[PDB]
């Protein structure tokens, strides 16, 4: 019985591991766009400034 | 895993105490069994006096 729940929380580990990774991986893609946008507010308050 | 080894940890104990019982019942009949070789030989000393 021990054995059989070994396999189980070994497998939920690795499977867990690859959903973590995997949500780790759409994360830093996420915060480059964020960099993108905070980018783009300069040149807006910029670009409105000018304007101004 | 943890109420799994509970069971296990339990059962190596009784094992384990049982193992010392079973240890010292070993001992009994040793020593019993020798005491049957002390006393074997008074039944030969018993006679031994006749030829």
């Amino acid at each position: 019985q021990l054995t059989a729940t070994v396999k189980q929380n070994a497998e939920n580990a690795r499977q867990a591991s690859h959903l973590a990774l995997s949500a780790s991986e759409t994360a830093q893609r996420g915060g480059k766009v964020v960099d993108n946008v905070v980018q783009t507010m300069r040149d807006i308050s910029t670009s409105s400034q000018k304007i101004a | 895993q943890s109420r799994g080894i509970d069971q296990v940890g339990l059962a190596v104990a009784e094992m384990d105490r049982v193992t010392q019982q079973n240890a010292a019942l070993v001992e009994e009949s040793a020593a019993a069994a020798a005491a049957l070789e002390e006393q074997a030989s008074r039944l030969t000393e018993a006679v031994a006096v006749f030829r």
